[PDB]
């Protein structure tokens, strides 16, 4: 479960857009979601919780 | 923003801040 | 000597092909719907201005040789045939000049247009290609000061045209922050909290079906009420253990950042890249060396690289060790195993600028330049003023 | 490849229902069906042309055809050597070939 | 020689008459061209991505197979590219004169060394490797005469009906048509899943 | 242009030079 | 698995992704009741089969994943045979304690 | 001659070629396909048609 | 709205049959020329050409 917690937490998630296509008639705002990124430091692998 | 002001549509990419520009009522906008 | 160099440096000088690029950019963050009423109103003047000319043209959007995204589009312009358009007026150079210089009257894009070269397996655009290969040994998103002189400060045109950037300008995106901690502590597993997110907003694609005889594909999404807006972003519901549903907003929240939608790696450092063609009336070498007075203002660690078709310009170059200095240097020998002498054969190698005197003058007056097909003409005209002055000192040879 | 192409198309069009079309929005090909008809008519252009030089310096109409069936039984026997060695014919050739 | 084929008009004309028609069947057999091979060779790779972002395939797809073909002989510049509706092109030329099919294989063998570093849903479709040069040739399809067919159906026919037998004949190499076929759309109401409790997994 | 322009001064020029140049002095 | 099953879950896959073979004549394929299938393609009379082999394989490990996991560890197969046997060995001598 | 004794199998006797590494059987071969998107059982039926 | 196609052994002989006709002209015309390169002239080769 060390190991499944790493692998549910430490991620690179496929967010989407916030205006993808097919969009409704009349939208304006496009930009991309930004969601679970990977861990860098040793520090952000130490706050994985268990 | 305050009321009366006049927010730039079309023509951001030609302009930087700091420039005389002239004014045109925009025809990108719903209304 | 000083008319040699005098002249400009050039390669293929192009066709008209009947085919024309246009390409634009609506600002960054701007969806296709803001794209297409400019491609939509940039298609509709070639078809009543410019009717002359243009026979068809087919806009994509969505794509365009800068890159990818809602906020670009292309137009494939194809014009009319060889005889059904007369006058000069009618070629691709003054059918792209004016309808550029139009193109300034569409505020919401930087549209643009331009022919490709001669060539078509090389190269996509008529004109030079310069890399901004930035090896200042930088971080990968500290090298913005590269970006800032690519803007202007490497478009400072005296004498060039349509200078325009290759990659595009990063724009805002929207960073989603969930804590695990109160997440977590409200049962919701993160994983879940995962699947829900790559499920509902990106797509995820299933499994295989089969209609019509052949196998396709099934893909999964929210719809599209659903995901227009941050505040949709507090519509959705995850399971926890216990068996009821937290919203997303209960334990995620959003911000805005600032990101780039592209990113390179050109011969080990993200470079930037910029297109460019010379004005109309100079040739292709001296706006080669009018960007150099532009590129020696820069920072530390860049530099600029020619490739594509431009590298030609800069690993030929002119082949004063190979070209006209070896060909010419074994017709001494093999005129010295047919005349048996060593001055004669000098004799006739003297005669030699006699020919190219003209070649120059030729190209001067109608203004061309220094290419591949002024080359290969001046090693006709060698040989051109050796076979006047060979058929003429044979007889003087034999019959002293 | 664009013949093969366009029969490629005119073999499975009836199968296709009558409610659609095909068009050619962007094509290269007429540009090379044009660029070899033109240096052909250049070629045509200096077969006969070189001719007169030769019917006026001579002038005699039995002496001036000499060359002019030596030209065209030349310029051919190029079109088997450089099929020899892999080359294809274009106008690069060609422009050679007008210069000779 | 001279004085031999001046007396001999006929062994004169025979030679000429056979090097004539040596050349005169050859130009029925030779392709005819505009230009000839001037392009340096290139090979590109590409992958898509659901619903992805610029940066989740900048950093792990790009530089690690980058570097392992700096070392392939005959070689002008390398590229990459990575895009934000999840796309890449680790595009990478030569100099011209190689062999293409073993310019192509030298890379093959070559980004082998960095194969298990792909997550699953992209592995599913896999790094399509082509021989693309950077050009079109021409382009092909219209819209139904009689309205009624959108900018989709008209996509599925050309890639379900006119695809197959167009990928398969001679010259082409690559193809990049907009559009693309059917799927079967699945269209989530977030508040019609919670009301029967569900999720979307 | 490049060689019609090279042929016409390789012509009315070199008629004149090549026998000027045979005749040069230092061929004893 | 049967003939339908194969044939709309292996053979199409592949013989989709199937694009872009240099020299490629034509592609025949057949799918058996018994799970098992051949897509035996033949390519222009005059190439040297190594490259043809590795050029099939590099599209074919494009559709390998694609392909569900009951058969990615059987193994796919890629040869060059020609289409017939040479010859045949093997036999019991017969002592009745080794069958078939 | 004598195969057809047989009742119950449709025996088949022949010979392969001079050369082997073309056909296997003496003399034709052709491939009827659909191209619309026909059925299979349409297909079969123009096969017994043939 | 179904088609057909040839493969097989009987594939080369659609693209062009036994050219036995195409050639048979040209092996006329270089064995003509070749034994007008033996006697010189032209009724004399030809005479013996059939």
């Amino acid at each position: 479960d060390v190991s499944s917690a790493i692998q549910a937490q430490n991620v690179q998630i496929s967010s989407g857009q916030l205006g993808g296509l097919p969009a409704v008639k009349g939208q304006q705002l496009n930009a991309t979601i930004i969601g679970k990124t990977r861990l860098q430091t040793a520090e952000q692998f130490e706050n994985i919780l268990l | 923003l305050n009321a009366g002001d006049k927010i730039i549509t079309e023509g951001l990419q030609f302009v930087q801040p700091g420039v005389e520009v002239k004014t045109v009522p925009a025809k990108n906008v719903a209304s | 000597i000083w008319m040699f160099t005098r002249i400009p440096t050039a390669f293929l000088p192009d066709e008209d092909q009947g085919v024309l690029f246009a390409q634009v950019q609506t600002p960054p963050g701007s969806s296709a719907e803001r794209t297409q009423v400019v491609v939509d109103s940039m298609r509709e003047y070639l078809l009543e201005k410019e009717s002359s000319s243009v026979s068809s043209v087919f806009t994509v959007t969505g794509f365009n040789f800068a890159g990818r995204g809602q906020s670009s589009g292309m137009a494939f312009i194809m014009l009319k045939p060889w005889e059904e358009r007369p006058g000069g007026e009618n070629s691709v150079f003054e059918l792209a000049k004016r309808a550029q210089m139009h193109f300034f009257s569409f505020k919401d894009a930087m549209v643009f247009a331009f022919a490709p070269p001669s060539v078509l397996e090389l190269g996509n655009a008529t004109g030079f290609d310069l890399f901004l290969q930035d090896q200042a040994g930088v971080g990968h998103e500290v090298l913005l000061q590269a970006r800032n002189k690519f803007l202007m400060l490497a478009a400072q045109n005296p004498a060039l045209q349509r200078v325009r950037p290759n990659g595009m300008s990063d724009e805002p995106q929207y960073k989603l922050e969930i804590d695990d901690e109160k997440a977590s502590a409200l049962g919701v597993s993160l994983a879940d909290i995962n699947s829900t997110v790559s499920i509902a907003w990106g797509s995820s694609y299933v499994n295989d079906f089969i209609d019509r005889g052949r196998v396709k594909r099934v893909y999964l999404q929210g719809r599209p009420d659903a995901r227009m807006n941050p505040d949709d972003l507090s519509k959705w519901y995850v399971r926890n253990d216990k068996g009821e549903m937290v919203p997303f907003n209960a334990f995620a929240t959003g911000k805005w950042e600032y990101g780039s939608p592209k990113l390179e790696r050109y011969n080990g450092v993200p470079a930037m890249e910029i297109l460019g063609e010379p004005a109309p009336g100079l040739s292709s070498g001296d706006a080669m060396a009018a960007v150099e007075e532009i590129v020696k203002q820069l920072p530390k660690g860049v530099g600029y690289s020619w490739t594509g078709l431009s590298y030609e310009e800069r690993l030929s170059g002119s082949q004063a060790p190979a070209l006209y200095a070896l060909s010419l240097l074994v017709v001494f020998l093999c005129l010295a195993a047919l005349y048996e002498s060593w001055s004669i054969p000098f004799s006739v190698m003297l005669v030699v600028p006699l020919g190219v005197i003209g070649a120059l003058l030729a190209t001067s007056m109608r203004g061309l330049s220094n290419d591949v097909f002024f080359q290969v003409g001046l090693l006709t005209t060698i040989g051109l003023s050796a076979k006047n002055a060979i058929l003429i000192v044979e007889f003087a040879k034999e019959l002293h | 490849t664009a013949k093969a192409i366009r029969q490629t198309i005119a073999n499975l069009e009836p199968f296709m229902p009558q409610g659609m079309k095909v068009v050619y929005p962007y094509d290269t090909t007429p540009v090379v069906s044009a660029s070899i008809h033109e240096v052909v008519k250049t070629l045509g252009e200096a077969i006969l042309l070189v001719f007169l030089v030769m019917y006026l310096f001579l002038q005699n109409f039995r002496a001036t055809l000499i060359p002019t069936i030596a030209v065209p039984v030349v310029l051919l026997g190029t079109f088997g050597v450089l099929a020899a060695f892999g080359f294809s014919i274009n106008t690069l050739t060609m422009f050679g070939m007008v210069l000779a | 020689m001279s004085k031999f084929f001046i007396d001999r008009p006929i062994f004169a004309w025979v030679i000429a008459l056979v090097i004539m028609l040596a050349g005169g069947l050859s130009i029925l057999s030779l392709p005819v061209n505009q230009y000839p091979a001037i392009a340096p060779p290139a090979i590109a790779v590409q992958v898509s991505y659901p619903g992805a972002s610029a940066e989740t395939v900048q950093d792990t797809v790009v530089q690690v197979i980058e570097q392992q073909m700096n070392g392939i002989d005959n070689l002008r510049y390398i590229s990459s590219e990575s895009n934000s509706d999840g796309s890449m092109t680790i595009t990478v030329t030569f100099e011209q004169g190689t062999d293409p099919d073993i310019a192509q294989v030298q890379v093959q063998n070559k980004l082998q060394l960095a194969t298990p570093l792909l997550p699953q849903e992209v592995q599913r479709q896999g790094i399509r490797v082509t021989k693309a040069v950077k050009n079109f040739l021409m382009v092909v399809g219209v819209v139904s005469t009689d309205g009624s067919m959108t900018k989709e159906d008209l996509s599925n026919y050309i890639v379900s009906n006119i695809q197959d037998p167009l990928s398969r004949t001679k010259g082409v190499g690559d193809f990049q048509v907009f559009g693309s076929q059917y799927s079967m759309r699945i269209w989530l109401d977030p508040a019609k899943l919670n009301s029967y409790q569900l999720t979307p997994g | 242009t490049g060689v019609i322009g090279g042929m016409v001064t390789a012509t009315v020029l070199a008629i004149f030079w090549v026998p000027l140049f045979y005749v040069a002095v230092s061929t004893l």
